């Protein structure tokens, strides 16, 4: 008679990794690495991603005429921008300081629009021939929406003199901008005055803007360029501007009603009208793994990632044959 | 393995024993069979449970990615910031590996250590009363009923009275 | 007769995790993490910080009049600002490229302030009624001391040419400024002078300052602006001023003494009048701990920080029970 | 203990030894009483102290966070700077937590070790001039007394004479 | 070391076994010699070549250091830059400092425990058929000539034959 | 008769650290830290470096006289710039975004030099005593190579008006640069034009420039300064100028044949035509290890850099005394 002593094989081949030794085949392991996604961009805690498709940030912001999809959007849980929007600024030109404002949206969950400015209220000088053949809208020459191109009316560009406050209490993202031209002839063409300025001022901004004249390459059809400008007025401070020619004024300035942890994300991909609870740009995620190696920037309760094939642990024994 | 005991003086595995990790196996007139020792399995069980959470627990706060956009003439920062999020991604890639690596090391020779320890409780208990076979094993002079093989599992052989 | 082998156990109650075992008791251990501080912010090797209070840098700097107890500073060890000091630019305003300037400030240890221009030498112009309500001294409108707010004599500014050596064998800290009036009908009450300047030369520096106007929200019950920069002047460099208007004149300069490790830390806290080697934000550290976790930012010779509530090391063996 | 010995079949420690780490208790006619083994103590005091100094100087050169301003429109410098630094306590942060735990068990099983070393150079003197009760302790044949017990500690176990 | 072998209970290694790591040296009639274990130095060398080509792998992939220029009103970003470079340097000189220091460690137990378990597999095979000395030895009953000694090698050792 | 188990024991004396025990003998170990190097800066790959001595890259890309062998110079593997090179800009000056353009060279391995302006083609104006002795070759006053300092011809600064298409299928780098003039009386001497400007314009970039001037310390002999521009000129794409006075021209552009890993490398030391496959400041390395400890800044094949000085593998076991 005898008794032994001994311990439990299987049927398993799951192998891990040692410091000494590669593939050894173990009874039990647990696999902590998440390697899978379902490809989609996707609602996150029910609340959708604003997708802005082929517009930019920009493009969005200033009012595209292509991007009307995006007037009075809903609240979003982050955006989706591509890596190069074609609808962008279809009138040539820069956006000041505008990685600085895309990182302001990551802190930022709605915009509410709101009208400061009324169109109509520009009296004393003309703002329905302020397009151009660069945005066109249903054939025909347009412009961004939420900003006035102001021209002189019957050959005179009296000095504009106009002052908004803040009585909402809220933050406020104003726009504006500012056309410089080809030459001097045009100039005065379209304002008269040669030597012109922009003064915007708050409790902290202090700027004056001139227009800078130059021999430019087309693009997309004109040599001109407009250099757009923001600010944040905060609540129950009043902005002030002052300009003799060359001014794009704001109509609409966007009210900052929610702020949250939002990113902009980006991604060519489009909307699989889908839900999660973590999101990628190549998809999302749905595992209590507390690993994965999809893609780094990810928004929302996620896993760790990390840029390993194989995460494999040993929880059972060294498996014979 | 370090401890010896598992592919080592105890060649292999059973099989036959599903119901637990380590355990005895008995031969005597009446039959045979396996049968797990709950204790040391347990105690295997926790002590791996706790790894895996504990494992689990160390890396969950480490770095984050954020997007951040850089322009034209901002490709210094830009190149910083690509090496700083990357430098990062490689520390704690490395981290996840090395942990897995060193402490699945740990995980097989903890099996190890358990079944050579089962053994020597047993060795332990029989003293001379049996032969040391060599291979896990252990047979007995006196003859063995499965009273007195359940004698040797519960840690209660009477030594006196088969001496 | 037996021999038998065993093992030390105690009374001891304390108690390590390991890795497969959470809150093992064992007979010897040793915490390593400094958990405790005295709360206060204190001397450091002896060596006083320089305790701004609700004054700023720039405050200090500028020489702000409610900043008195700041004229002629001795050496310190390190610098304490709070977060939202209230005395910052009581005339409100701008202070061009302050974080790198404070960034400077961690390099040094001791300023010695020197006159290069005296007020009195102002003889062309008018000097003494350079004053704004925003900053009070004592019920009477004042000014920052350290600067000379310059205006017309008779109803003339003719152009300032002011040229300064730094003969002393040291970097000098020079601060400057420019006035930008409200409208054009004050800029010419002030200054006369409808377009003005101011040039700063140095071997490095070539600098031309404009006014900007714009109207501008009321800060402190003035809606003027005051921008105010800097430069560090090597020794045996000149200077070159020159102005037709809107000129801050420096009438002291801080001189750089002596160079150490010193920071610029930030606290609500005061003065504890304590002593010690190894000072953070909350308080003062006195240990032999490799570790703490009190506050990232220390100064002095310090245990490294970390974000554990507990490391305790086994030094002895499991306790039996 | 992955050594079997603390815990094990020691089932326990001695409040009654004050002088040493591990050691001996005997018991004769004569008497009884607890002996601190010396060598072994002193080679696990070396040990675990030099552990110590070799953690804290490896952690002596770690990451120091200095503060530096960024005006409004730097946001995402200001935010670079923050998760550097956050990122850069985080491993720090991981690494001492890792290490202290990783190596307190190395340390436990270190003491487990000794105790089954000294165990088993005892075992290997006394040979089968003495009984292996199993449960740490040696039950003699012949009567062992003070010096007889002295022997034992010493090293010295004159097998021959008492065979 | 942590399995009591290696400067242990076997006082010192042989200078005269070159040809292996563990081995055994036998002394009969017919005269002396070393002969190193084979199958025991074998898994030695491939555990710790794997072992040195894992960490080499390990660190592969880490931190490199580029060389970026900033004007004298970039200083704040210089700085980060710099603490940045130096603080991923200081993660990385650890990380292998440590590594080596942890795994040094376990590379000499390892080596102490293959010693053991060699003497662990030959102390089975012959059981009492020999004095177990407590130095590394056994002296054996019957004379054990060069194939009885052989065959204890082997991992044949005949024991109903001499018992 | 006995049969014993022992191990192995030799002539040893390499030693390795443990956590527990330090200087512990063993019988083999592996270093796997490089700790020597040449002392020497090599080709790399046989490609060899762009050294540029005492000029600087500034002095090179401008064509400093003084930077001669540095014309039409071959592909590089890397660049050497000494700390503090003398030949920098020999007339006193800024380089606009030099910081972020030696970033660009990182990603280049050869320039191919080609003229778009001819210096010739001046008529209207005076091309060829556009010179300073600041900048002196072989005794006489000279400039820097690739640009050309335009001044008046019979007392008469008409308007340039300059356009490049860039027809080569490259990115080009074009220079150019702005003169500052001491006093309003330097200004007409030299251009006559009161007031003066140079815009420059391509499909992104919309610049002009305006003089400033300010008394200044002499550097190098000289009180007034130049301002260095820049801008990668895409193929396909229109540069233009147009300037009044103070342009300084561009005669030839840079264009950018091969992109690859570069890097600029700062050394004291020279060349000492060796051939490697990892090289540093100090030095080249030539070695199996997995690790060194040279330099930090490396480029080519190389180890990983550690501060450790030692790194010492157990590979046998515990040697005796
Ligand atoms: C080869 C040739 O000689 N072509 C001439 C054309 O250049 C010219 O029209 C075109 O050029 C002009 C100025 O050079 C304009 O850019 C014009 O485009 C528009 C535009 O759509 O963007 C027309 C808009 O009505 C105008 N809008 C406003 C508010 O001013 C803008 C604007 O002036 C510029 O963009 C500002 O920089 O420009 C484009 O069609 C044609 C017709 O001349 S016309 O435009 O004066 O009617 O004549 C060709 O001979
Ligand atoms: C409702 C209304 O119309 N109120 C009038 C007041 O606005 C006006 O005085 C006030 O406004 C003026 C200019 O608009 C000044 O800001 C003035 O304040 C001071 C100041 O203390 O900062 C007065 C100082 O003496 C003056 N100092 C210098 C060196 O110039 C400064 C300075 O001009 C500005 O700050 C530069 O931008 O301003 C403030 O009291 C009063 C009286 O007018 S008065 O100032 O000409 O005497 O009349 C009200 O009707
Ligand atoms: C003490 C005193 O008064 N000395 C007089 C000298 O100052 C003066 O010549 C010197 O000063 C002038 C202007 O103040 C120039 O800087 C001149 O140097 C040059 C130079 O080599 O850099 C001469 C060059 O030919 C000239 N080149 C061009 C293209 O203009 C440049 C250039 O003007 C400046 O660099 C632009 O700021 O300057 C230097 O020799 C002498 C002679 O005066 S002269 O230059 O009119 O002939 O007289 C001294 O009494
Ligand atoms: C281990 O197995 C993997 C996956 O089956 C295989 O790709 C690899 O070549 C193996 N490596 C070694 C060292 O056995
Ligand atoms: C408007 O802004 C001013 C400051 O410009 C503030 O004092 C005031 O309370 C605000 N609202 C109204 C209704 O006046
Ligand atoms: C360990 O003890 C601590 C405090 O004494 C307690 O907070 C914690 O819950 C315990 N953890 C476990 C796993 O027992
Ligand atoms: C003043 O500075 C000049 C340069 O501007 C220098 O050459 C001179 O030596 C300095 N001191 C005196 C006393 O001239
Ligand atoms: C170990 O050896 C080194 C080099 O020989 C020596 O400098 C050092 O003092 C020694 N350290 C210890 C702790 O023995
Ligand atoms: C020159 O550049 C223009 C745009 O400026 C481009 O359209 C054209 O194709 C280029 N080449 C020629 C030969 O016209
Ligand atoms: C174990 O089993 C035996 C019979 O085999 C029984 O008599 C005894 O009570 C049991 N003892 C324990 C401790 O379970
Ligand atoms: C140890 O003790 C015995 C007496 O018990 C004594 O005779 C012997 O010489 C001692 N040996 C050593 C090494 O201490
Ligand atoms: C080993 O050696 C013995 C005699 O020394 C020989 O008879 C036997 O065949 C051998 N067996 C093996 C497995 O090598």
């Amino acid at each position: 008679d005898q008794i032994c002593i001994g311990y439990h094989a299987n049927n398993s081949t799951e192998q891990v990794d040692t410091i000494m030794e590669k593939n050894v085949t173990v009874t039990h392991a647990q696999d902590i690495l998440e390697k899978t996604h379902n490809g989609k961009l996707c609602d996150l805690d029910g609340v959708k991603p604003l997708i802005l498709r082929d517009c930019s940030v920009a493009g969005w912001l200033l009012g595209n005429p292509m991007c009307d999809e995006f007037i009075n959007v809903p609240e979003w849980s982050y955006i989706v921008e591509k890596a190069n929007p074609v609808n962008d600024l279809c009138y040539p030109g820069d956006f000041n300081d505008y990685e600085e404002l895309k990182h302001l949206l990551s802190r930022i969950n709605h915009f509410e629009k709101i009208q400061i400015i009324p169109k109509s209220s520009w009296s004393s000088h003309e703002a329905s021939l302020g397009v151009s053949s660069a945005c066109p809208y249903q054939g025909k020459s347009s412009f961004f929406r939420n900003v006035v191109w102001l021209i002189k009316k019957n050959s005179t560009y009296p000095t504009i003199k106009r002052s908004y406050n803040n009585t909402n209490q809220e933050d406020l993202l104003v726009l504006w901008g500012i056309h410089h031209p080809n030459d001097a002839a045009e100039q005065t063409k379209l304002y008269q005055n040669p030597t012109t300025y922009i003064s915007v001022g708050t409790s902290t901004l202090n700027q004056r803007l001139v227009p800078r004249i130059a021999t430019r390459s087309k693009v997309n059809g004109q040599s001109g360029r407009m250099e757009f400008f923001w600010t944040i007025l905060k609540p129950n401070d009043a902005i002030n501007f002052e300009s003799n020619g060359n001014f794009i004024a704001p109509e609409y300035a966007y009210k900052i009603v929610k702020k949250g942890d939002s990113t902009i994300m980006k991604s060519e991909l489009e909307y699989g009208n889908c839900n999660t609870k973590c999101q990628t740009p190549m998809g999302a995620i749905n595992s209590s793994m507390p690993f994965h190696n999809i893609h780094p920037l990810t928004i929302g309760e996620c896993p760790k990632y990390v840029k390993s094939n194989r995460l494999v642990l040993a929880t059972g024994l060294r498996n014979s044959p | 393995g370090l401890f010896g005991a598992i592919a080592g003086f105890i060649e292999g595995g059973w099989q036959g024993m599903v119901d637990g990790w380590y355990g005895y196996h008995h031969s005597n007139e009446q039959g045979s069979g396996y049968a797990a020792d709950k204790e040391s399995t347990q105690k295997a069980i926790d002590g791996v449970t706790n790894k895996v959470n504990s494992i689990i627990d160390k890396m969950n706060t480490q770095f984050e990615a954020v997007g951040r956009e850089f322009n034209n003439l901002e490709r210094r920062i830009e190149n910083l910031n690509k090496k700083m999020e990357d430098g990062f991604l490689d520390v704690w890639t490395y981290n996840a590996e090395l942990l897995v690596l060193m402490e699945n090391e740990r995980t097989l020779d903890f099996h190890d250590s358990n079944v050579k320890n089962l053994y020597d409780k047993v060795r332990l208990q029989l003293r001379d009363n049996a032969k040391e076979l060599g291979n896990g094993c252990f047979e007995f002079y006196h003859k063995c009923d499965n009273e007195c093989m359940e004698s040797v599992r519960n840690g209660t052989y009477d030594y006196p009275q088969y001496s």
